[PDB]
């Protein structure tokens, strides 16, 4: 998610981005799995703990991604981006409950309230 | 024992002219009581208690079996929020107060009213000026509330005891500059309505008016802690008599003070046994009363009275000594003394004792002599038709005295009452249970109360939280706790901690230590090979 941020204006690349996002993601939480059974030759919720916020964090990154400027609103790269996005998002919910309610409990800018209602 | 009771109200949260509130001034003056005490080498058997203006399972802070650690504790972190309660937390006061009276022996009201069998105990009552509430409106009454009496309370129908006096501190410091300094030595009245319940026990009212007056009057105060023997005197019934020297005509009449029963616990006999006639057969007993109103008669009445009497230093505390010192303090002559409401069966007030004064007249004496000394002191059948006219539970003490010389006397006519006896123990019992469940919740507060209570105006039980103080917020743990803003950084952070594998990981970011920081406390955890031997 630290790229050459020229990729943000990109539907093909960002959608590949985020392919990558949900496999290291997956990766990072099999890592940790594993990580925590070759040790000390409580730490599990850590782990949970760790894995709540950096789902939170990678979901809010996604969304200040689907803001549109630095300073039409439906036929742009940005429209795209924001559809997959959502998609993303919609596909992480499904897959753990607990993370949309962590990051509506951290919130996000208004601007993104319309978005994420209307395509998730 | 001294209980200090400090409102912290609503009402003392006004700045004075200092700089800090009402209540920062009395926890001040509260701290200099305590240093100035700790001069007198006496301070080592005392023990501190506090009350508050709050509600009964809250308004005791520190009672009975607590140190002066969490007394210190628990008066240092006193807020002043809630209402001028003072009649119900003087009750709470004086019940706490009188939790271990009726298990160990003190006020037993079936055999005399032992004076040896002290429990001193002095109130400071620092509160407010005036406009006191009770969550309806503003009284100018100041009535006691009786709505729970204790099992065992109706024998004195009062709620203070024999030994409990009452100061107050009003804290009446102006806003500007308190420049009233007309008046050096004079620490004037409050005049308020504390006034009357604080002389009725014994004990004045202070009027702090400025910080050099408030350091006078504590200075006042740390002489007046001592034994607490408080009688009341009468002028009744002699119209003045006090012809030797001058002619009488007076305000020294109606004397309530205390008297010094020092040690040489306490030794004496010879009580003052009650207020009524003793019948054989009373299921119900009278109600006693606090303050004895003993009355003293000026009679000369052969004042020299030699015996192998066993002798009492009661030192009488000089409030009323001036008319006395009008006669030249009685050189070699005394006046005796005698209880009223039906001392005897049928006759009204028996002199028992004298004030006699001392050779250097300095202060009274307080001579008690028995029931009737001027006709035991002075067989042939006599002594047997001598001991009607005295109460009979009487007999207890005074064959101790016999015991010094033989053992006439036996435990045949040894008997106060059939029925007095009975309903005792069982009113021991239930003081006890209710002294050990008020020491228990002393201290355990367990509020647990944290709401918002939305009204309409999930249905009809739904709450707001509130913001909670002692929250301790867990990072490591839960992640609710992680705001926003730092979040990246606190997950990098998170990642290298569990990443880490270091010995003895905790679940907090960044906690430095608690308000205390003791040297030894952190030296004493610890291992240093040497001695210092050169």
């Amino acid at each position: 998610l630290r790229c050459d941020q020229r990729v943000h204006r990109c539907p093909p690349l960002m959608d590949i981005t985020l392919h990558m996002l949900n496999g290291y993601l997956l990766a990072s939480k099999a890592y940790l799995s594993a990580h925590l059974k070759e040790t000390e030759q409580t730490r599990e919720e850590l782990k949970n703990a760790l894995l709540a916020a950096q789902d939170s964090a990678a979901v809010q990154i996604l969304l200040e991604i689907c803001l549109p400027t630095e300073e039409d609103n439906l036929l742009c790269n940005l429209r795209e981006v924001q559809c997959l996005i959502c998609c993303l998002l919609h596909q992480m919910y499904i897959a753990d409950p607990n993370i949309a309610k962590l990051v509506h409990f951290q919130g996000y800018p208004c601007e993104l309230l319309p978005l994420t209602v209307a395509g998730i | 024992i001294l209980l200090f009771l400090i409102d912290t109200s609503a009402s003392m949260n006004q700045r004075s002219h200092l700089g800090t509130t009402y209540l920062d001034t009395a926890k001040g003056a509260v701290e200099t009581f305590m240093k100035l005490r700790a001069r007198d080498p006496a301070s080592r058997g005392d023990r501190y208690m506090l009350v508050t203006f709050e509600e009964p399972p809250y308004a005791i802070k520190a009672g009975w079996k607590e140190n002066h650690a969490t007394f210190m504790n628990e008066l240092k972190n006193l807020q002043a929020e809630g209402l001028t309660t003072l009649g119900q937390s003087l009750r709470t006061a004086f019940d706490l107060l009188n939790l271990n009276r009726l298990v160990t022996g003190i006020d037993n009201y079936g055999q005399g009213r032992n004076p040896f069998f002290l429990e001193p105990a002095i109130i400071i009552t620092i509160t407010d000026g005036s406009k006191l509430t009770t969550t309806s409106g503003v009284q100018d009454e100041l009535h006691l509330p009786l709505n729970s009496p204790l099992p065992g309370s109706e024998l004195t129908k009062e709620p203070f005891r024999w030994d409990q006096r009452l100061f107050a501190l009003v804290l009446r410091l102006p806003g500007t500059m308190s420049v009233e300094s007309e008046q050096l030595t004079g620490v004037p009245l409050d005049d308020s309505a504390i006034t009357p319940m604080c002389e009725v026990t014994g004990g004045r009212s202070y009027s702090v008016c400025s910080p050099r007056m408030l350091n006078q009057c504590l200075e006042s105060l740390v002489q007046k802690v001592q034994s607490g023997v408080v009688i009341n005197f009468e002028k009744a019934g002699p119209d003045p008599s006090p012809v030797e020297d001058g002619q009488p005509d007076g305000s020294q009449p109606w004397h309530s003070c205390h008297k010094l029963i020092y040690v040489r616990v306490p030794i004496g006999h010879w009580p003052v046994p009650e207020s009524f006639w003793p019948d054989q057969n009373s299921p119900t007993l009278p109600p006693r009363t606090s303050h004895p109103v003993v009355k003293f008669s000026c009679t000369d009445c052969e004042p020299m009275v030699i015996d192998k009497l066993p002798f009492d230093k009661y030192e009488l505390e000089p409030s009323p000594l001036t008319q006395f010192i009008l006669e030249r303090k009685s050189p070699q002559t005394c006046w005796q003394v005698y209880v009223s409401n039906s001392a005897k069966y049928s006759e009204l007030g028996h002199p028992f004792g004298y004030l006699k004064a001392s050779t250097a007249l300095n202060c009274v004496n307080l001579f008690v002599m028995p029931y009737n000394y001027p006709v035991l002191l002075p067989w042939r059948q006599s002594f047997e038709s001598y001991l009607k006219t005295m109460p009979p539970y009487y007999l207890g003490p005074l064959k101790k005295a016999v015991r010094m010389m033989g053992a006439p006397n036996l435990i045949a006519d040894s008997m106060e009452y059939g029925l007095s006896y009975s309903v005792i123990s069982y009113l021991k019992k239930l003081s006890q249970q209710a002294k050990i469940e008020s020491d228990r919740v002393i201290g355990s507060v367990g509020k647990k109360v944290v709401q918002e209570t939305g009204i309409k105006v999930e249905y009809t039980g739904f709450q707001v939280a509130l913001l909670n103080k002692d929250l301790k917020p867990q990072t490591f743990r839960n992640a609710y706790d992680i705001p926003r803003r730092n979040l990246l950084d606190h997950l990098t952070r998170m990642r290298s901690n569990l990443l880490k594998s270091t010995r003895r990981f905790l679940k907090g970011q960044d906690e430095d230590q608690v308000h205390s920081v003791p040297i030894a406390q952190m030296g004493n955890y610890q291992e240093y090979l040497k001695q210092v031997p050169s």
